[PDB]
């Protein structure tokens, strides 16, 4: 008959780690029955690479049997690049796609190193669009620093590089008369592309049947 | 050179330049379509 000799306890709030996954650091170690000697600072440093989602891990013991392990876990704000994750304050991380992946997450695009960049501005468009009924599905900022934002629909605004608080504040000006001229015609908007001191141009699609 | 993307952001801006199908709306004050 089995009963446990080495107990695992974690702490904290944990959605994407299975605690399975300590369990496999701790094991998958050197010299495994030197359980609660090998340093609780050695274990911190492999459940953190093993995983690159947990932004902490606080490690302790409690004689005589009991291993205990406080964890945080990054909490993504979007999906970057379509393949990593980032936090409020811009540090990127993963996941396994076999995780939850049904997640309403925004998704922000741009160069190597610029998911900080990104993420401001996807926090300054989002604000003044939430404060109307928009939200944002995408924002994609390219090398050149033109920004370029999917909707809640699937509406995308090309705002270009300059003015852009200025920009998207011109497409939530005009956008009741888009959405008349989209139904007294039934299509789409598709795009509006900002462009222009003071203009736009609406590029219209048909609908799905 | 900025290529494709730079030529049009320029065109656009400085020309006020649409593509074939674009319904243009400028904003000299109101908003305003071709009519
Ligand atoms: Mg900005
Ligand atoms: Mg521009």
């Amino acid at each position: 008959q089995r009963l446990p000799l080495s107990k695992l306890v974690l702490t904290g709030e944990r959605h994407y780690t299975r605690n399975d996954d300590i369990r496999q650091s701790i094991l998958a170690l050197g010299e495994p029955g030197t359980f609660m000697t090998q340093d609780v600072n050695i274990i911190q440093t492999q459940i953190e690479q093993r995983l690159p989602w947990i932004k902490q891990v606080s490690v302790r013991k409690q004689w005589p049997d009991e291993l205990k392990i406080h964890l945080v876990e990054y909490v993504p704000i979007a999906r970057w690049n379509d393949q990593h994750m980032v936090d409020a304050e811009g540090n990127t991380f993963s996941v396994p796609p076999e995780r939850t992946s049904k997640q309403v997450l925004p998704m922000l695009y741009g160069p190597e190193g610029s998911a900080n960049e990104v993420l401001q501005g996807y926090r300054e468009m989002g604000q003044m669009l939430a404060k109307d009924r928009f939200t944002l599905k995408e924002a994609a900022m390219t090398a050149r620093r033109s920004w370029q934002l999917t909707l809640n629909n699937d509406i995308k605004l090309n705002l270009g590089r300059g003015d852009t608080m200025k920009r998207l504040a011109r497409f939530v000006e005009l956008y009741p008369v888009l959405q008349q001229q989209a139904q007294t015609d039934g299509k789409r908007i598709s795009y509006v592309d900002l462009r222009y001191d003071s203009g736009a141009a609406v590029g219209w699609a048909p609908l799905p049947p | 050179n900025g290529g494709q993307e730079a030529l049009e952001e320029r065109a656009r801006n400085e020309l006020s330049m649409t593509r074939p199908g674009e319904t243009f709306y400028r904003l000299v004050p109101d908003a305003s379509k071709r009519a």
